[PDB]
């Protein structure tokens, strides 16, 4: 409980808070309003970004279709699914949307 | 609605070089690692051989302990790879001549 | 961990061996007598693991390319190379390297 | 560039005020200010123990 | 043993009256935050000269802000205007004394009026006032020197409008940091400065008296001398 | 945005549609007419944006653009 | 009402209770003006609504009004319909009960 | 009115620590002096470290030795927390260890040639549980941080060569404190190193290079 | 928006904190009821470490302020404002009132 952690903070010497003063680096002039400070376990996750970086000029194309590959595993190409079009609709950006479909 | 997320990632996290205990933990830790295939539990009481990276060695004071045979071994797993191209390897603990118990890392 | 093979394809038999042309023995100086990668090379995003070849034919080259054939005496190879090389981005050493052979031979 | 306490030791993430209350994570906090602690409890040790081994 | 590199590139530009924007390139990493500190700091707070730092309208005759005086501007704005004058005092005098006494009909004032003390260079033409001819008015400047920032404590304690001290030709720094590249080591720092100035000294030579201060203040350990040489 | 925008532009031509296909022939214009003469290309920017230079300057007076056409 | 109908163009004029009128027909309505309708007390206008355009398979730049993204009539080529088809479904997955 | 400091290290302490003074100040400056001090300290002194390494039969990293309690990697992590001590005009050379015994094999036993120094005489490198031979070498340089992104890889030429990554300034914390003393101050700064450095010379070092810095805006020139 | 006037790139998380942090008043702070021309002078008086930002002081303004109808009205005199508040004083452009 609480009254625990403050009678443990008191015998390292701290405050009787986690707060304390802190300054900056860039200067040495101190920040009001003393900050709080503390150890906080912190994990690193299985989501790099080594293997999420994925961009691509040309290469393969579908058998049947005659369209790019996805994944990244072979070499992607970037899905433009159908909510995409609409945006281009909207907009009114007629050129862009056109060529998004037949050249690309 | 958070605890969720916080209990559903830390099974995500990925090992490092050099392990270092939390400072904060639940008393839990001990009891999962030990109940996992991935440490090495001495199986009878004795005093250690000969260790080295690559296996230990017990003699058993079988005074003590059940008819065995003097001396089991344990071979160590040295950078076997696993599915997620993760890097598993054991690293002793013990020094040579160090009483040890049945259940013991 | 990567992983080659060769077959048996109805043109014949393709193979490993660190003998294909085209091919300096720079990008093949980090390759053994066998065509194997050493254990301890530090490998680079792009460099051959295991080196292979494989057969093709009907050519009937573009009249271009016959002529260009013609001037350096450029003969045509009917083999062609399918090695194994890291993909591009990737970097790191060896560490082992498993070859499994013929059956009944 | 980071700041540092009055010390000199430095500090090494910088977190975000504004995710805790809204979130209501509170038990971070709490970890901090134990971790805090158990920090201060080691720096006592290796002051008792930079002299008179 | 690599050789710390060298700004080697500057592009000195004035875009206004007293006000100029010089800009300084390829220095190592994190070097423009420090040197952008002191810089501005020093430049700004520890510069020797003098400026006004009392008035006293009617011998004590104003007490607040909300007071009628026979001209067209309340006491505010005649203490905003005065405050502004930039005077040059002189080195064997350590006091001035500013005397707006009088007694007219109607007329503009400026700096041109105002009978002072020795030692005075009101350096330009400032507007002050306009005049409505009526009953007597008078108004007293007191003028001192030295360096830093004195603060005053409160504002009108007796019979003067305390104010306090600037002791500074610049009155503004604001520096910033971008980004700029060498080549293959592109982590490196860009500073640009933007100096504003009161008139008493061009703004470029400022800043030069202002690094002298700190090159001066290390003789002792370091030597000045050697780096100069390259 | 280095200097000039659609702000600007859309004080002289209008409806900001108009405005893309009439740049879109200028570009086309000031491109095909060989300008790429490549010792200007790397000092200055792309004919894309010198069109619209062009038009927020108020030089060209699109109703003359048009009239480049039929020079076709 | 000052805020339901602005930037929306009057489809008649309005009459002043007192008699003298205050805004014609076909005149767009604008922060300006509407001070104009709380000022003198009015309660009740008529609006040109996409309901009831005369064009077909179309919509006229008028009985639409104010583009409520720009500021300004609405230019000629405005997909109107997918702005308001995803202007109503996209805050929907918020409203819940 | 003149005001100029000189240099003091009052206050010696601890292991490493100490306490540097500068006596007088210019009212003002201190402040000044104090966060350059700091922040050049902290950056930019160069020092020497270990940045490539050949173990005996070993070839790469993920290795194991025979009666080793240590691992390969577990090794080359050990090396990395060695203090070294270079004299002036060194700035590469070759450390030799060749040992026969049956314990802790510490970093004293390096080879006592000319020119190096190896303050951290306590550091294990590696663990012999029984007798046999080890042998190694390892490549002092001197250098000084850049950052994660702008340092070369090191070219390797020989077979077992492992590339290991070197920190090199040799600074630890810093911290000033600023004292009045009327019409003058007094600069009080903290440094702690790892042994390498004297404090003495490395306070002079950090305002030798940081007046260097500024000796541009004298000039408003190139250079 | 396209669905309605209202913007969409307002600041949003702690943007907002900061502004409203020096934006608010103190009634016995350092500096209080002091005199200042013009931004430059707040900004020279709070970098040298004597005013409390969250203090009130005085500033003497002038600049040009845009009617409803078109016209461009000057304004000028004294008013009374806080440390924090005139510090933004200088990224409003000409055009808007204070
Ligand atoms: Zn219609």
């Amino acid at each position: 409980k609480e009254e625990d952690i403050k009678s443990l903070l008191k015998i390292g010497g701290f405050a009787t808070n986690g707060q304390m003063k802190l300054f900056d680096g860039r200067t040495g002039k101190p920040f009001d309003r003393h900050v709080t400070v503390g150890y906080m376990y912190m994990l690193k996750l299985d989501h790099l970004v080594d293997d999420k970086m994925h961009a691509r000029s040309t290469g393969s194309y579908s058998l049947v279709t005659q369209q790019p590959l996805g994944g990244k595993a072979q070499f992607g190409g970037q899905r433009f699914g159908e909510m995409e079009v609409w945006a281009l609709q909207a907009y009114g950006a007629a050129y862009t949307l056109r060529e998004m479909l037949t050249v690309k | 609605n958070r605890v969720l997320m916080g209990a559903n990632m830390q099974r995500q996290a990925v090992p490092t070089l050099k392990s270092e205990k939390p400072l904060v933990g639940t008393g839990m830790e001990k009891i999962v690692a030990r109940d996992s295939g991935n440490c090495i539990i001495a199986r009878n009481v004795g005093e250690v051989a000969e260790v080295d990276s690559n296996r230990i060695v017990i003699k058993v004071d079988t005074e003590k302990s059940q008819t065995s045979n003097l001396v089991d071994i344990y071979s160590l797993t040295k950078f076997k790879r696993s599915n997620k191209n993760t890097c598993i390897n054991q690293r002793p603990i013990v020094n040579v001549g160090d009483k040890v118990e049945a259940g013991d890392i | 961990e990567f992983t080659c093979v060769a077959r048996d394809t109805k043109l014949g038999p393709e193979e490993i061996t660190a003998d294909i042309p085209n091919v300096s023995e720079s990008s093949l100086a980090k390759l053994d007598e066998s065509g194997i990668v050493h254990i301890g090379a530090n490998v680079e995003a792009g460099d051959i693991l295991v080196a292979k070849i494989t057969p093709k034919a009907e050519q009937q080259l573009t009249p271009e390319e016959r002529l260009l054939r013609a001037i350096f005496n450029e003969k045509a190879s009917n083999v062609v190379d399918s090695s194994l090389r890291m993909p591009s981005g990737t970097s790191g050493t060896v560490i082992n390297v498993q070859v499994f052979e013929n059956d009944k031979g | 560039d980071m700041p540092y306490m009055e010390d000199g030791t430095p500090v090494d993430v910088c977190l975000n005020p504004l995710g805790i209350p809204s979130r209501m994570n509170i038990g971070q906090i709490l970890e901090a200010h134990l971790g805090l602690a158990s920090y201060g409890l080691g720096k006592k040790i290796e002051k008792t123990l930079e002299k008179t081994r | 043993l690599e050789n710390l590199l060298h700004p080697t590139n500057i592009k000195i530009d004035e875009y206004a009256k007293n006000a100029t924007k010089f800009s300084f390139e390829a220095l190592e990493r994190g070097v423009g935050y420090t040197l952008g500190f002191a810089l501005k700091q020093t430049m700004l707070y520890s510069i020797a000269g003098a400026c006004v730092t009392s008035i006293k309208i009617n011998d004590g005759k104003v007490t607040s802000l909300e007071d009628v005086i026979p001209c067209d501007e309340t006491v505010a704005d005649i203490i905003l205007n005065v405050k502004s004058l930039s005077v040059t005092l002189a080195e064997d005098v350590e006091t001035g004394t500013i005397t707006f006494e009088l007694s007219g009909s109607e007329e503009e004032i400026f700096s041109e009026e105002a009978k002072l003390s020795e030692g005075l260079a009101i350096t330009e033409e400032v507007f002050i006032c306009s005049y409505n001819g009526g009953k007597k008015l008078k108004i007293e400047a007191k003028v001192e020197k030295g360096v830093g920032f004195r603060p005053a404590q409160d504002n009108f304690k007796d019979g003067e409008f305390l104010l306090d001290a600037t002791f500074s030709p610049v009155v503004f720094c604001d520096f910033e940091i971008k980004d700029a590249r060498v080549g293959r080591r592109t982590d490196l720092d860009k500073l640009e400065l933007n100096i504003k100035t009161n008139g008493n000294v061009n703004c470029e030579e400022a800043l030069r008296l202002a690094a002298t201060k700190i090159q001066n203040q290390l003789r002792n350990i370091v030597d000045i001398e050697e780096i100069n040489k390259g | 945005m280095a200097r000039v925008t659609v702000e600007d532009c859309l004080d002289k031509v209008e409806t900001r549609f108009d405005l893309v296909v009439l740049a879109s022939m200028r570009a086309n214009k000031i491109l095909k007419n060989g300008y790429s003469e490549s010792m200007e290309n790397e000092k200055k920017e792309k004919a894309t944006v010198v069109a619209l230079r062009e038009i927020a300057e108020s030089e060209i007076t699109s109703e003359q653009i048009l009239r480049n056409e039929i020079e076709g | 009402l000052v805020e339901r109908a602005l930037g929306r163009t009057l489809a008649a004029d309005v009459v002043t209770e007192k008699g003298v009128v205050l805004l014609e027909a076909g005149t767009l309505l604008d922060e300006n003006l509407v001070e104009l309708l709380d000022d003198n007390g009015i309660d009740m206008i008529k609006v040109r609504s996409p309901i009831t355009c005369k064009t077909r398979r179309g919509l006229c730049a008028k009985c639409y009004g104010r583009d409520l993204a720009r500021e300004r009539q609405v230019n000629v080529g405005e997909s109107v319909g997918v702005i308001a088809a995803q202007s109503i479904g996209e805050p929907g997955t918020q409203l819940t009960m | 009115l003149e005001f100029v400091p000189n240099i003091q290290l009052k206050e010696d302490l601890g292991a490493f620590s100490y306490k540097v003074q500068l006596s007088p100040v210019e009212k003002g400056m201190a402040h000044i002096l104090g966060n350059s001090i700091r922040r050049v300290l902290l950056s930019s002194l160069s020092g020497a470290s270990i940045i490539k390494v050949n173990i005996a039969n070993v070839l790469h990293e993920y290795s194991t030795l025979e009666d080793v309690k240590e691992d390969v990697v577990e090794i080359v992590s050990n090396l990395k927390k060695v203090a070294i001590k270079l004299d002036t005009g060194i700035d590469r050379l070759d450390l030799e260890l060749s040992v026969n015994k049956s314990g802790v094999v510490s970093a004293g036993d390096f080879k006592t040639t000319q020119g190096v120094e190896i303050i951290n005489k306590d550091q294990p490198i590696a663990t012999l549980t029984n007798q046999r031979a080890f042998s190694l070498t390892a490549t002092v340089s001197v250098g000084r941080n850049v950052g994660i992104l702008s340092a070369i890889p090191t070219e390797l030429e020989r077979v077992g060569d492992i590339a290991v990554d070197a920190d090199f300034n040799p600074i630890k914390r810093v911290a000033f404190e600023v004292f009045d003393n009327g019409d003058s101050e007094t600069l009080e700064v903290f440094v702690k190193t790892n042994g390498t450095i004297e404090p003495l010379a490395a306070v002079t070092k950090a305002l030798e290079y940081f007046c260097e810095q500024i000796s541009v805006f004298v000039s408003l020139r190139v250079p | 928006s396209p669905a309605s006037g209202q913007p969409i790139i307002t600041p949003t998380q702690d943007i907002v904190l900061g502004l409203y942090y020096i934006t608010r008043e103190k009634e016995g702070a350092r500096g209080e009821g002091k005199l200042f021309s013009s931004y430059e002078d707040v900004s020279r008086a709070y970098n040298s470490g004597t005013i409390d930002i969250h203090a009130k002081i005085k500033l003497r303004i002038d600049r040009q302020v845009f009617d409803t109808k078109g016209n461009t009205y000057n304004e000028k005199g004294v008013v009374n404002t806080t440390v924090g508040r005139a510090l933004l004083l200088n990224i409003l452009p000409e055009g808007l009132s204070f």
